[PDB]
């Protein structure tokens, strides 16, 4: 989603907190929306 | 125009080659062993 390895532990021990903070709020907005996605496509198919 | 429940004055001395590190989200030997800002830190950082 833009992070540096889509592994968190992996960006943990590369990088300081100062960073980390970054690549994994963007890891979190991915893996968010994704999440997002499923929930809302399981809605539409529970109601069919 | 702002208000403030407590302004705390950190008083020291440092080289202008070393100015970097008293800030959020730095490193070096200041920055580790000596005197470290917050990832938070809310102020102004102030020298002559």
């Amino acid at each position: 989603f833009g992070a540096i390895s889509s592994v968190l532990n992996d960006i943990l021990s590369r990088l300081d907190p100062p960073e980390a903070e970054v690549q994994i709020d963007r890891l979190i907005t991915g893996r968010l929306q994704s999440l997002q996605t499923y929930v809302t496509q399981q809605l539409i198919r529970a109601a069919e | 125009d702002l208000c403030f429940t407590n302004v705390y004055a950190d008083s020291f001395v440092i080289r202008g080659d070393e100015v970097r590190q008293i800030a959020p989200g730095q490193t070096g030997k200041i920055a580790d062993y000596n005197y470290k800002l917050p990832d938070d830190f809310t102020g102004c950082v102030i020298a002559w």
